């Protein structure tokens, strides 16, 4: 999502191909929720 | 026709080196950033 | 917050006006909070 820019929809460019576009934030927040997971695991054992 | 011909399919590559092909949509999408619009308004126009 | 940059404050600038600024972080952490809520209160009910 840094190196791209986005604008409207795929049905108007003649020629887009389809493929993922990597949001760096999210893993950044994926591994933020297993921290949040394994800090309720431990939460719960005592 | 030389001129004209690697300016359709090449850019202006052939000029700085070799003729570098590029599809003349994509082509064109580099001269509007050229100008200081962005190559989304040739892509969201291109039949016009 | 991406279409602009910052610099100084509103005391120098003719003409500056007031506008709000879009952060897109924010939403996405806002439902991280509501996400997280629902995960403390699902937790007091057992
Ligand atoms: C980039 O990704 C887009 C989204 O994933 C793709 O668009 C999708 O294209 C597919 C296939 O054309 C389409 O599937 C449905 O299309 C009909 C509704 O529009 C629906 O009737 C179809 O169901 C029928 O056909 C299938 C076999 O094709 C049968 O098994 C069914 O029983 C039924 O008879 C089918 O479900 C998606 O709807 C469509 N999604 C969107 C959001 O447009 C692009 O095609 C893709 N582009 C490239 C180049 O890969
Ligand atoms: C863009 O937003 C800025 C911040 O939101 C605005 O600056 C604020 O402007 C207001 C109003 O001019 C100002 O309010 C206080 O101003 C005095 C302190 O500087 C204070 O004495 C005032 O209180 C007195 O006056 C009011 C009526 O004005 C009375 O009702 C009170 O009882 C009292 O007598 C008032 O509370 C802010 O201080 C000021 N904030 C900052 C950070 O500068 C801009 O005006 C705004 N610009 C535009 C074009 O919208
Ligand atoms: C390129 O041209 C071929 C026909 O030669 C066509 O089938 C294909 O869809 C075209 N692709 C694009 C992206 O225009
Ligand atoms: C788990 O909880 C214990 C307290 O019972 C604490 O000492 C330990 O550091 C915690 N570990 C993690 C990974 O949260
Ligand atoms: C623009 O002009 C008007 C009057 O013509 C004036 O009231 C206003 O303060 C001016 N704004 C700026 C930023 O100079
Ligand atoms: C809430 O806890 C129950 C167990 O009591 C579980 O089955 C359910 O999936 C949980 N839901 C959420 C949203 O955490």
């Amino acid at each position: 999502t840094d190196n791209t820019f986005v604008s409207g929809n795929c049905d108007v460019v003649i020629g887009i191909v389809n493929n993922t576009v990597y949001d760096p934030l999210q893993p950044e927040l994926d591994s933020f929720k297993e921290e949040l997971d394994k800090y309720f695991k431990n939460h719960t054992s005592p | 026709s030389a001129l004209l011909a690697g300016t359709i399919t090449s850019g202006w590559t052939f000029g700085a080196g070799a003729a570098l092909q590029i599809p003349f949509a994509m082509q064109m999408a580099y001269r509007f950033n050229g100008i200081g619009v962005t190559q989304n308004v040739l892509y969201e126009n291109q039949k016009l």
